[PDB]
């Protein structure tokens, strides 16, 4: 298994306290139930089936964001070795099974508020001694950290080995053909979440490949013309709703393995991710792999927010550092369409039309989000959506480098 | 755990609780006074044991792996092991929903969202809770076509309002374990919350209205819409010269 | 109250209502209905609140002046769909047309697939997925025989 | 003879489901 | 091929493709489709004219 | 012998009924003609028009007054239902029986409702509403229409239930004489109908998954999509299944699986330990705790 | 050729009859076209047994150019196209359409 993890709590965007009200906690972690594997309990195949368009939690990412903020107020044992209370609520037991209002006879100490708190598993010995039951904490803390480390989109990791796929993964994928991305992401989250597993497990390699294939198809390098061992992802028409992808297997030409093992970190540079299910699912799915296997290497600090500079066990600028790339969906879509034309899947006339459709679609997402922010100003004390500026929708980021990586990743 | 000759580690009781002792004033009470204990014993004859110990023999050239290979073959041919998994899931959903239902009828409880709190609910006695819990339990039984005992036994003490599960065992040295069994993250419970939220807006579709009712003589001759009055209501409560009847 | 000297506000947060339509061309008094309604109120419980609404007409008619007593304090009229649907136009009665708001995915030029307003309003025409799952038995998954 | 074959039932079902009457008797017809 | 009957003795009208009723009398262009779906009315209000 | 036989054989079925499929319409609210429109034959001729005289079933109710009411599974063509329903009558009736689930039986009169217990009864009714809607939106054969009112897209032909076909796609209406219904339907966008996209994996096979738009309310849609989401949550790949079985047999009887495309399988056969622990404790609570209970065990 | 001329995006063939109205054929629609052509040929040349049925009964009838291939474990794909030789009936048929 993996007997240790490191983490980092969220950042207050100038506000003095963590951003969530009692109702958020009461609804998102109430009923005295275990909160430790709930991230997919409020997701589905598509936005149309979800109440993400209005009222509280008016975004795809909204619920998971608040969850992360909520956890930041109660992860003190991995920072100071002691359970605490915040606004009258604390854990029921040293195992951190669930939350409850504080007892009246012997209340625990009140938590002193702080932000961007580094976390070590070793600070709380009982965790390791009860690893078999406290395992789910590992995954969620990792997820929270991977999101907390970045503004705009969360960070996740990619890698491709020099070897071909093992047979076991091939058979597993051959049973996941018609599945949409969201369902796939759930299984990955469900797998790593509920009991310890060793990194040398078939599922671990399986999900690792999925993240690779998803990105390769996202960049358009993997298509009906060119596929990874026969697999690739298919994206919905931009004319109706491009926020959907399904797995496919095909008799097209198979891409050759890279000359050397490739790996990097990724994130979305633009606010569109907050209301785009494929981004959320892809990030969560990829993060699940790193959760069970740990971080392969320190993340490059060069292009990260100020609070992310030089975080112990997480970020670095030395030799043993993996760079992190980022992209904007709109330029990415244009690149994907261009690759399709060069592969001959479409004509030039179609490519122009696809760009117009996707840009129109993205504009709606931006228009919705920007209107939603002023509806929920962060000064209100809870953050349903991460703050941003209008110019953030126009950043091209490192998109050119990103497609270059896929170029080298699937030769 | 099998203890061996350790006097302080001898386990005297194995206990289970149907009710959270925190709700009632039993925070710091003897574990035996708060959890029900098991009691069972089987009297075995030493003579039979001794013979079995001394009269054990097998085939001359047994290969255990082969023998067990044949023996266990028929036992893994069907979905038998999986039905219990499915029942466990349904049990989880049923338990959470039942707890959610009862809590929303009390003034407060296991901290759970209360979208319907604007409606009236006067009776909060344990009898009402028991009736509610049975209704939920029967509803699940019908929906998923179950026959055995589901969610029963919780009402054994007759007060579902504080129903909660826990187990523990007691050692002679005074050591206690006291493990908790909280439910996992259900799906239906979240949907039901969403339904209630929706209902609080679209209640008119269920022949249910909101607000007060007026009674004024009006000899109209033209259009008359009682459900959608166009004028402001007259003499809202607290207005001038408006009187509130006595409580008798 | 029937003498027009008193006005009563019955306080009740929510309730079940009942309608009773009537022809606006003939004399009517709502008093008997209310009196009947009062005749069934016990300490145990109450019957649903009644209401009277004239049937909308398709021509300018002569209406008999009739008396009403009961009416609500809010707009509890959401369940109404349309009036005189099979007619060219509603002349006298209240004129309800099919509100586009419940059909964004059918008439809105700016409708996008995958949107709704679920927590606040219900839309009747949407887009959805359908599936064709198969349910293989255990032996359909693997080589079931001895191993 | 000339070759014909019936269409699939689903095609026919939809087609038959939509056949308004050609002549309708109404009192106002010039 | 909707027509619009009108009360008070005004003679009926026909829906222009710009979604505005127009008088029956005059000149008209019928795509085959609208005729195939509105022949019942056409036989009673246009054809006599 | 009953207990011993029970404890020894687990192949006694009695499993929860998980797979329920609907081929009808994913809606729970029915448009209802409450007050019929009058037939005029002497005076006021022409003020109203019925689709009946054109041998057509109107896509919308055409009474004098029309209402939206809650009726679960009113269009549920296909498999048999869960067995519990919610059917409110039109508001011209009592509709009180739908709120007498609890605290009403021996207490209030038949023609009343308990105003002091409203919240509980409402909650339970919504619960029944939720449970009744737990189905799977199954696909069905699509086809194009060779008629004049085609939009270029294929639609879902409800063979044997033509009235469903008329109701499903109000856009396919035929409109004479500009009634209030026509004044609304005439604004319908042309192609907002029928199949939108599909996952075509195997040549000549039925599409594994399809996306379309038709008459469907949001709330029921949200429920059912969650239901399938739950089902996916308790499913694992065959590689996992065979590994689990092999482990259970202490790596004896090491079987394996074939390697080929398995397009649309689904094996809801698993859960989490917490659920197992919960069921285990609950089962112990159900049985008696005396020596006469553990003996068969 | 027949199927291609009824789906106005399909395999490239001269299109003398495009002036005629025709709704674009789906997979199911093309099957009926495939069947009729099949039957006409078998009737004309008095043939028993299957001649072209598999194209209509299974898979998508909207064919472009048949090809068979096998996949090697090393990821190499060996594909063999079978473009038809010079037809004669097709030429005169296109002439008939044009006139």
């Amino acid at each position: 298994a993996q007997r240790q993890f490191f983490g980092l709590t969220y950042n207050f965007y100038g506000q003095p306290a963590p951003l969530f009200d009692l109702n958020d906690l009461q609804e998102l972690a109430g009923c005295y139930a275990r909160p430790w594997t709930s991230r997919f309990s409020h997701l589905a195949i598509s936005t149309g089936s979800l109440p993400v368009w209005s009222a509280r939690y008016p975004s795809v990412a909204s619920r998971n964001i608040i969850v992360n903020t909520l956890l930041g107020a109660h992860l003190n044992p991995f920072a100071g070795g002691q359970v605490t209370s915040h606004q009258g609520i604390t854990w029921r037991d040293p195992v951190l099974s669930s939350l409850a209002p504080v007892p009246a006879i012997q209340p625990p100490p009140v938590w002193a508020v702080a932000e961007n708190v580094p976390l070590d598993s070793n600070n709380y010995p009982t965790y390791v001694l009860n690893l078999s039951s406290m395992w789910p904490i590992n995954q969620d803390v990792h997820i929270m950290t991977m999101w907390a480390l970045s503004d705009q989109g969360p960070i996740y990791h990619l890698e491709v080995p020099v070897d071909p796929m093992p047979a076991a993964t091939t058979a597993a994928l051959m049973a996941y053909i018609g599945v949409p991305i969201a369902h796939l992401a759930q299984t990955a989250y469900r797998f790593a979440g509920q009991l310890p597993q060793s990194p040398d497990s078939t599922m671990v390699s399986t999900i690792r490949w999925l993240s690779a294939i998803w990105f390769g198809s996202l960049t358009g390098r993997l298509n009906r013309s060119r596929t990874c061992n026969g697999f690739y992802f298919e994206f919905a028409k931009p004319a109706l709703n491009p926020d959907q992808a399904v797995l496919k297997w095909n008799d097209g030409a198979r891409a050759a393995p890279p000359a050397a093992a490739q790996s990097s970190y990724m994130r979305c540079i633009s606010p569109h991710w907050q209301h785009q299910i494929v981004e959320v699912a892809g990030a969560l799915m990829s993060q699940s792999v790193t959760a069970v296997t740990g971080l392969p290497a320190l993340i490059d600090e060069a292009t990260l927010p100020a609070w992310s500079q030089g975080v112990a066990n997480l970020t670095g600028n030395g030799q043993g550092v993996v760079p992190c790339l980022d992209y904007n969906p709109v330029p990415m879509a244009a690149a994907r369409h261009l690759q399709w034309r060069q592969d001959g899947l479409i004509t030039a006339a179609q490519e122009a039309q696809l760009n117009n459709d996707y840009t129109a679609y993205a504009l709606t997402i931006e228009r919705h989000l920007t209107a939603m922010l002023v509806a929920n100003p962060i000064a209100a004390g809870r953050m349903p959506i991460q703050p941003f500026n209008a110019a953030d929708f126009g950043q091209a980021g490192q998109t050119a480098a990103a497609v270059a990586l896929a170029q080298a990743m699937f030769v | 755990p099998f203890t061996r000759l350790v006097q302080n580690d001898v386990i005297t009781n194995v206990l289970v609780a149907r009710v959270d002792p925190a709700q009632r004033g039993d925070a710091a009470v003897d574990i035996r006074a708060t959890h029900a204990t098991f009691a069972a014993a089987l009297p075995v004859d030493p003579a039979a044991i001794v013979v079995a110990m001394l009269c054990g023999q097998t085939e001359t050239n047994l290969i255990p792996s082969h023998h067990y290979g044949k023996a266990f073959a028929p036992l893994f041919a069907s979905n038998a092991m999986f039905t219990r998994n499915q029942r466990a899931v349904i049990t989880r959903e049923a338990f959470v929903c039942a707890r959610s239902a009862v809590a929303q009828c009390q003034d407060a409880g296991f901290l759970v969202p209360r979208p319907l709190d604007a409606l009236r609910q006067f009776d909060v006695t344990s009898a009402a809770a028991a009736e509610i819990m049975h209704a939920v339990n029967d509803a699940f039984k019908t929906a998923f076509d179950l026959d055995g005992a589901l969610l029963d036994g919780l009402a054994l003490y007759g007060d579902p309002r504080i129903a909660d599960l826990s187990a523990a065992y007691l050692q002679y040295g005074g050591n206690v374990v006291r493990e908790h069994v909280p439910p996992g993250p259900s799906h239906i419970h979240r949907t039901l919350q969403q339904v209630e939220s929706t209902f609080m807006a679209e209640m008119n579709l269920f022949n249910v209205a909101r607000g007060n009712l007026y009674l004024v003589q009006t000899a109209t001759n033209g259009n008359w819409s009682p459900m959608a009055p166009v004028a402001a209501p007259p003499f809202v409560r607290g207005g001038p010269n408006v009187r509130v009847v006595g409580r008798f | 109250v029937k003498a027009g000297r008193t006005r009563v506000l019955v306080e009740l947060g929510h309730y079940v209502y009942t309608l009773h339509y009537y022809d606006p061309q003939i004399s009517l008094d709502e008093a008997p209905i209310l009196e009947e309604w009062l005749s069934k109120i016990n300490p145990a419980g109450i019957p649903p609140v009644p209401f009277c609404i004239p049937i909308p007409q398709v021509y300018p008619c002569i209406t008999a002046r009739r008396v009403h007593y009961a009416f609500t304090s809010e707009n509890n009229n959401d369940s109404l769909f349309s009036t005189n649907a099979a007619s060219i136009d509603t002349a006298f009665g209240e004129n309800a047309a099919v509100s586009p708001l419940r059909w964004p995915g059918l008439v809105d030029p700016n409708y996008r697939v995958g949107t709704n307003d679920l927590p606040n309003r219900i839309t009747l025409y949407n887009s959805l997925y359908r599936y064709n799952f198969t349910y293989p038995t255990l032996d359909g998954i693997m080589y079931v025989r001895s191993a | 003879d000339i070759i014909t074959r019936p269409t699939s039932d689903s095609i026919a079902a939809v087609a038959n489901a939509t056949k308004p009457a050609a002549v309708v008797s109404d009192p106002q017809s010039m | 091929g909707t027509i619009v009957p009108r009360p008070d003795g005004l003679e009926p009208q026909l829906i222009d493709d710009g979604n505005v009723p127009r008088d029956i009398a005059g000149d008209w262009v019928y795509p085959s489709d609208v005729l195939q779906v509105s022949v019942a009315v056409f036989c009673d209000y246009v054809w006599p004219m | 012998s009953k207990h011993l036989s029970a404890y020894l054989d687990s192949a006694v079925a009695n499993g929860p009924e998980l797979i329920v499929e609907d081929t009808g319409l994913c809606t729970s609210f029915m448009l209802l003609d409450n007050i019929p429109s009058a037939h005029l034959t002497k005076e006021l001729i022409g003020f109203t028009w019925f689709m009946q005289m054109y041998q057509m079933t109107p896509p919308l109710p055409e009474g004098a007054v029309n209402r939206i009411v809650c009726m679960t599974n009113w269009a549920s063509l296909g498999d048999e239902g869960r067995g519990l329903e919610v059917r409110l009558p039109p508001p011209t009736d009592s509709s009180v029986h739908a709120y007498k689930t609890v605290l009403s039986r021996g207490y209030i009169d038949n023609a009343q409702f308990n105003p002091l217990a409203l919240r509980s009864n409402v909650l339970l009714m919504l619960l029944q509403f939720t449970l009744s809607n737990l189905k799977i939106n199954k696909s069905s054969t699509f086809t194009s229409d060779v008629t004049t009112i085609t939009s270029g897209r294929m639609i879902r032909a409800f063979e044997g239930r033509p009235e469903l076909l008329a109701l499903a796609y109000p856009g396919r209406a035929v409109l004479p004489t500009q009634t209030k219904n026509a004044q609304f339907l005439s604004t319908a966008i042309a192609d907002r109908i029928g199949r939108l996209d599909r996952a075509n994996l195997i040549g000549g096979e039925v599409s594994a998954m399809v996306e379309c738009m038709e008459l469907c309310d949001a709330l029921t849609l949200h429920i059912r999509e969650t239901y399938v989401m739950l089902l996916r949550s308790m499913h694992q790949d065959p590689t996992q299944i065979v590994q689990i079985v092999n482990e259970c047999a202490n790596n004896l009887l090491n079987s394996t699986i074939p390697i080929s495309l398995r397009p649309t399988i689904l094996c809801p056969w698993f859960a989490s330990s917490e659920d197992l622990r919960l069921q285990q404790v609950m089962h112990l609570v159900n049985i008696s705790s005396n020596t006469a209970a553990a003996l068969p065990l």
